[PDB]
């Protein structure tokens, strides 16, 4: 997706899941040509921080 | 440094919205790829998301 949406509850505990996104690359599966790394680039608002991503 | 430059908006408008105010970019944008943002009371300090920029 170009734009996902996820739901969570209020007052949930740290380390709570929001959602998992998926992606693909068009080179040979399980080579470095296709080996992937995920990161947050920003937030709305920018601060305070509320969410993280496993790389 | 040169001082910043006014812009004005009129209250309780029949729109439509997003209502445009002015465009602001770099001049040196042609040297390397950049993207645009704003912070402050009116987007991420309150009243939040009052103001908006095309990235």
């Amino acid at each position: 997706e170009e734009t996902y949406t996820f739901t969570i509850f209020e007052n949930c505990r740290v380390g709570t899941t929001v959602g998992q996104v998926c992606a693909t690359d068009k080179d040979e599966p399980d080579t470095m040509h296709t080996r992937l790394k995920y990161s947050i680039i920003g937030q709305v608002p920018p601060s305070p921080t509320l969410f993280s991503m496993h790389p | 440094r040169w001082a910043p430059i006014p812009c004005s908006m009129l209250e309780n408008s029949l729109g439509p919205f997003p209502l445009f105010l002015q465009q602001v970019q770099s001049d040196t944008a042609q040297n390397y790829t950049i993207y645009y943002s704003i912070r402050g009371p009116g987007v991420d300090q309150e009243p939040r998301n009052l103001f908006y920029v095309e990235r």
